């Protein structure tokens, strides 16, 4: 069978604090 | 290339293909576009012909001798139309200056460069002299301009609602007759 | 005597737009993954290229959308002896403007600007593009639609007067009105009223040596010519600023990608890109000046519209030579001409 | 150049300066072939271009060279009234001939008209010219080039039809700088002077 | 899949919401804005290209191969005060020959890479052939001195 | 200030701390000369906007003196209508005109004529018109309905 | 920070997070009567506590 991914598999993408942002990255995403 | 081309490296030569974007390699003269016949008379020393700008506009094939047009691969720039988001999440599309066939292709054969994974050009197609519009649907009536487009053609959201595109009008029609005995006067402020 | 006087303001240009990629880069990859090095600048430079276009069609919109009433146009055009015929559209005429104004559209003489006009409803609509990645956009409102706005305005100073400026349109007798203008310059009514054949004659003769002016090639339209010539030059310039190498080998990138292998590629596609860059921001840099200059034309010519058509003016010289009696606006290309 | 002075011959060592525009009004095909050694002598190579009656033969050999044998040949090429024209140039060791061709009917002299001239073929062969001799077996004229700017006006065939030398007047300075051929009435900067 | 996200960080530096950028025209104009929510309006987002859909390739009838070997393993070369222009023309080049061997010492090209000279075509090659001193050919250069 | 430039990094410390003095030297003239462009192009922004500023200010003084200090004839110059008075308000980096108007309204239709002829002698209003309401003739103002 | 400034930091042996902030910078201003009334100056030290 098949599903769908409803807004699944995101991660940190660095080790870097981040706060109270919108930050913009271009990386292997699902 | 001051003459005809002599000495050429090892290729394999394949069939020209009209009237379709492809990548082109004339005697090492490489590019993009679109190829079409062409009403230019070139005299026997001449081999390609050129713009203002150094660009190479016509060329003459190196096995006929038949002279060919060389025309850019459709491009333009993408405006999205929005009624905003708290009102509605749906959106329209317009692709400035192109037309409409050439993007309609390009979409249901997976050849535009901004690829959208969830999108359905459906059957609201319209061509407008400001490019083509995608997701609106053209009626007849005229209100006063919403979201301009262009060359008279403006956009809004109406009626269970949808974006609607229409030509604009310009205001309330009146009719006062030209009498020459008769005046008008206020009776209150 | 009574004498009817010309002038020309400039309100719009055109709208242009540019491709910065296909300016710069074409379709390389190489060069795109170069400039994408300098951060943003084909983004701020498309939107001061865009915040100019609209204000171009706003510039259109407060000169010439001041009525709130479109005023059909009577089918009678002698109003007390005084003909209006040649300052109102013709019904047996292909063409919805004036005589007037097809003089001027006529009296305006307009490559490679990557633009496409042609005709919607005969499907006789064309869009061919260019290599460099140039365009020009189409004004919002379109000729008949301005041609409309001044046969409204016209149609309701023959009518209504000047009252429908500051409120609802009232009718009057245009004899009467005329009288009340004289009154406003400082002359009583009985100098109208007996000399009513004689002025009516006067203003008949000027409207006719207007439209005789108006085609013996005169150059009084030049400032509407010069904005257009303005206009292409700079775009020109754009287009020849493309064959220039910048101290590269070449000024097309295909040669040096097919002939360079690609560290000494990467030099000459800087050299290339750094010149490209400068030009570019040059002709934004100029549009922007013009565009202020154009503003301010535009502002002139709607306070000119709302103080010498929708009433009569005090301010010496402000619209005329002598004393204001009353005004009439024509649509010309990219400006109008005021009677 | 517009304008310019050409000699006009009615066979001196003529010289070659930097390329030249030869032309001949024949009636009877007397002045065939072309001479374009350094020295003249035997001493130094030189190259004939002489056709007999069909064929057009090029050889740049060490020769004896008579007025009123061939030795050491570098380079050969055999290959199969009225005004002929032609331009010759030589840089970078190669020698560009242009030629074309007009019908006229006498004076005596080199009428005044507009023609444009097509290549017919480069040679390279590595030597300076700096004398050139006519072949003949009825007036032939000489004129001198020199490094100007040009401005040509193709038509929407793609032939040259008109043309202005930039160095000529003031006026023709005023086309190549609006590039137009025609001027409105005004004031205009051009240039500047040293 | 290789794409571009939009990430929201709290107050707390956890991310708590985001949009991937290629879904939608509304996602990429949410991305343009840097916003999650949009006003009534017109926006420009990007350019659209058509991405080519074939390939063309278009050379000469010809079918020879050209003497390099007849050029270079010759057994007379003359002077370098008379040296001798040779012509190349009509032939298929392969160029693999000369920078596949360790023969030559010095392998030189000016205007061109070398890996690059069997993609593209000419009109004709000229080829001039002497024999130098020693520590004469550097001095065979563009824009140098010396008596050669 | 995110961008390189074509250098190795956007951070002056990293290549003046891993890098020796020449190379460092040359990333930071490739890093100098982009912000002095940026700098240079925003200083050129901001003096074409406080052009556009200025004119605004002038219109708005124009507008207090005229408008705010007496009454005016020029027509729309401060609100719709025949105007009044008017009061200004402040707001941040600005100024609210309130316009108070005239607005004539409710018009009624009269027969008309130029003037009247008593005993062989013309008469003309002095400040009117001449209306007829189905039984006399009287003398009005143009912008209110009284009969005189 | 939004333009690759460094504005906090964990101590590599206590594992506290630091703050960094500039070192208080700014303008100068000279307020001066004119040279031919007087010598002495006044000076502003523009956004500074
Ligand atoms: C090249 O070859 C094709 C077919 O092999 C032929 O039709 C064409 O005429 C040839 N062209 C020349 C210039 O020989
Ligand atoms: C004029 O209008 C006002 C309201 O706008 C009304 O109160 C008044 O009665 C009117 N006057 C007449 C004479 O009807
Ligand atoms: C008004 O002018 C037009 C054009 O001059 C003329 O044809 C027409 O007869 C005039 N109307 C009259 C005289 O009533
Ligand atoms: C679109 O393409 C079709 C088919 O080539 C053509 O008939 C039509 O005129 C084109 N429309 C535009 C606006 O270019
Ligand atoms: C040829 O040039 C010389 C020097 O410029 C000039 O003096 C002479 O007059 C020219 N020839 C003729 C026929 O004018
Ligand atoms: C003269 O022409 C013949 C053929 O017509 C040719 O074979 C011969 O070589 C020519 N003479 C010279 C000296 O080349
Ligand atoms: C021909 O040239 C060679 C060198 O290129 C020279 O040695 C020889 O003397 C020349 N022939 C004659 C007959 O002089
Ligand atoms: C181009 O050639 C055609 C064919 O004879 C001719 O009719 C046309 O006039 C030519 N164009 C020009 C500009 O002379
Ligand atoms: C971090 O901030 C959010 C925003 O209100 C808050 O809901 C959350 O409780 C905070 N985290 C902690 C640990 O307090
Ligand atoms: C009376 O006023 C009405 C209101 O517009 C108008 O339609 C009508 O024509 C007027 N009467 C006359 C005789 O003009
Ligand atoms: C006109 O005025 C007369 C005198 O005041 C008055 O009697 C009459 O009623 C008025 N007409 C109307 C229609 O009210
Ligand atoms: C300046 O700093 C001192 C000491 O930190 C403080 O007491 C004072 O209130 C500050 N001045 C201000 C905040 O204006």
């Amino acid at each position: 069978t098949q599903h769908t991914s409803s807004m699944r598999g995101v991660y940190y993408p660095d080790e870097i604090f981040r706060s109270d942002t919108l930050y913009l990255t271009q990386d292997l995403f699902l | 290339l001051n003459a005809p081309a002599t000495v050429c490296g090892p290729k394999l030569s394949t069939d020209l293909i009209k009237n379709q974007c492809v990548n082109f390699n004339f005697n090492g003269l490489t590019g993009t576009g679109v190829l079409t016949p062409s009403s230019k008379r070139f005299q026997p020393f001449q081999q390609f012909g050129r713009d203002v700008s150094d660009f190479t506009d016509s060329v003459r094939d190196p096995k006929t001798s038949e002279i060919l047009d060389i025309s850019p691969c459709s491009f333009g720039g993408v405006s999205v139309i929005t009624p905003g988001t708290n009102a509605s999440s749906e959106v329209a599309v317009l692709y400035q200056d192109v037309n409409c066939t050439d993007v309609s292709t390009a979409i249901h054969a997976d050849q535009l460069t901004p690829a959208w994974r969830i999108y359905s050009t459906g059957n609201n197609v319209f061509q407008t002299q400001a490019g083509c519009l995608i997701g609106a649907e053209h009626v007849d009536t005229s209100y006063e301009c919403d979201i301009p487009i262009g060359a008279g053609i403006c956009a809004s959201y109406h009626t269970q609602k949808s974006i609607v595109a229409y030509t604009m009008s310009l205001g309330a029609d009146s009719s006062i007759a030209y009498s020459n005995n008769t005046i008008a006067i206020p009776t209150n402020f | 005597s009574i004498s009817i006087t010309t002038e020309v303001m400039p309100v719009s240009m055109a709208k242009t737009s540019v491709d910065c990629n296909m300016y710069i880069c074409g379709d390389s990859t190489e060069c795109a993954n170069l400039l994408l090095q300098y951060g943003s600048f084909c983004t701020q430079l498309n939107r001061a290229l865009s915040g100019i276009a609209a204000e171009q069609d706003r510039n259109t919109r407060e000169v010439f959308a001041q009525v709130k009433q479109m005023y059909k146009t009577p089918t009678l055009k002698y109003f007390g002896g005084f003909n209006f015929s040649q300052i109102l559209p013709d019904p047996l005429k292909p063409t919805k403007r004036s005589f007037i104004e097809d003089l001027l559209f006529n009296k305006v003489t307009l490559k490679q600007y990557g633009e496409c006009l042609g005709d919607i409803n005969a499907r006789d609509l064309i869009c061919a593009q260019k290599f460099n990645g140039l365009t020009v956009l189409p004004p919002l409102l379109t000729d008949d639609m301005i041609a409309a706005y001044t046969a409204a305005l016209v149609s309701g100073t023959a009518t209504a007067g000047w009252t429908f400026g500051a409120g609802a349109a009232l009718q009057i007798p245009f004899a009467m009105q005329m009288a009340y203008r004289f009154n406003g310059i400082g002359v009583t009514q009985n100098v109208l009223y007996e000399n009513q054949k004689q002025i009516a004659n006067q203003f008949n003769k000027a409207i006719s040596q207007i439209q005789e002016s108006l085609t013996t090639t005169s150059t009084a339209l030049g400032k509407l010519q010069d904005v257009v010539n303005q206009n292409a030059q700079a775009l020109n310039t754009l287009v020849k600023q493309l064959s220039s190498n910048f101290g590269a080998i070449s000024s097309v990138l295909n040669d040096i990608l097919s002939r360079l292998c690609k560290v000494e590629a990467e030099v000459q596609i800087d050299r290339l890109i750094t010149g490209r860059l400068q030009s570019l921001q040059t002709y934004v840099t100029q549009q922007l000046i013009r565009a202020a200059e154009i503003r301010a034309s535009a502002n002139l010519a709607a306070t000119k519209m709302s103080e010498c058509v929708l009433g009569q003016s005090k301010r010496v010289d402000f619209c005329g030579k002598g004393y204001h009696l009353m005004s009439f606006p024509q649509a010309a290309p990219h400006g109008v001409v005021f009677l | 150049p517009f304008y310019s002075n050409v000699t006009g011959f009615h066979n001196p060592v003529i010289p070659f300066k930097d390329g030249i525009y030869f032309a001949a009004t024949e009636k009877s095909n007397v002045v065939r072939g072309w001479v374009f050694g350094s020295t003249m002598n035997n001493k130094s190579q030189s190259v004939i271009i002489i056709n007999n009656s069909t064929n057009v033969v090029i050889r740049a050999c060490n020769f004896e060279l008579c007025d009123n044998n061939a030795f050491n040949c570098t380079f050969e090429y055999i290959s199969d009234k009225h005004l002929r024209e032609f331009v010759f140039k030589n840089k970078d060791g190669f020698l560009y001939v242009y030629k074309g061709y007009q019908p006229i009917d006498v004076v005596r002299d080199l009428p005044s008209g507009f023609n444009t001239l097509k290549p017919i073929f480069k040679l390279p062969l590595g030597i300076n010219i700096t004398n050139f001799r006519a072949i003949l077996t009825a007036a032939y004229f000489v004129g001198y080039l020199k490094p100007t700017t040009f401005m040509l006006k193709y038509d929407e065939n793609g032939t040259i039809t008109d043309a202005v030398d930039c160095s000529q007047n003031p006026l023709a300075e005023l086309k190549c700088s609006v590039k137009s051929f025609e001027i409105d009435k005004g004031i205009y900067q051009t240039s500047n002077f040293r | 899949k290789p794409t571009t996200f939009m990430l929201k960080y709290d107050e707390n530096g956890t991310i708590t919401d985001a949009v991937d950028c290629s879904q939608n025209p509304l996602a990429e104009l949410k991305c343009s804005v840097k916003s999650f929510e949009i006003d009534k309006g017109i926006y420009q987002t990007s350019n659209f290209r058509v991405v080519p859909s074939g390939d063309v390739v278009r050379f000469p009838n010809i079918t020879n191969l050209c003497p390099f070997g007849e050029v270079f393993n010759a057994t007379k070369f003359p002077s370098v005060y008379a040296w001798e222009r040779k012509k190349i023309s009509n032939c298929v080049a392969d160029y693999s020959v000369l920078y596949n061997s360790t023969f030559f010492s010095t392998f030189k090209c000016y205007g061109v890479c070398a890996t690059k000279l069997n993609d593209l075509c000419f009109s004709n090659v000229y080829a001039d052939s002497f024999v130098v001193k020693g520590d004469d050919v550097r001095q065979i250069a563009p824009g140098q001195t010396g008596v050669i | 200030l995110s961008s390189n430039f074509g250098a190795i990094s956007s951070v002056l410390n990293d290549i003046l701390s891993r890098l020796c003095k020449v190379e460092a030297e040359v990333q930071i003239d490739r890093l100098i000369t982009g912000r002095l462009q940026s700098l240079q192009t925003y200083v050129t922004q901001q003096l074409i906007r406080a052009a556009e500023i200025r004119a605004s200010a002038n219109l708005a003084a124009t507008k207090m003196s005229e408008c705010v200090l007496g009454q005016s004839k020029r027509v729309d110059f401060c609100g719709k209508g025949y105007h009044l008075m008017s009061f200004p308000q402040a707001a941040p980096h600005g100024v609210v005109f309130l316009h108070v108007t005239y607005v004539p309204s409710q018009e009624r239709n009269f027969t008309t004529a130029p003037a009247i002829c008593h005993e062989g002698k013309a008469y003309f209003p002095r400040e009117g018109v001449f209306v007829f309401n189905g039984t006399s003739w009287f003398i009005t103002q143009r912008n209110f309905f009284s009969p005189q």
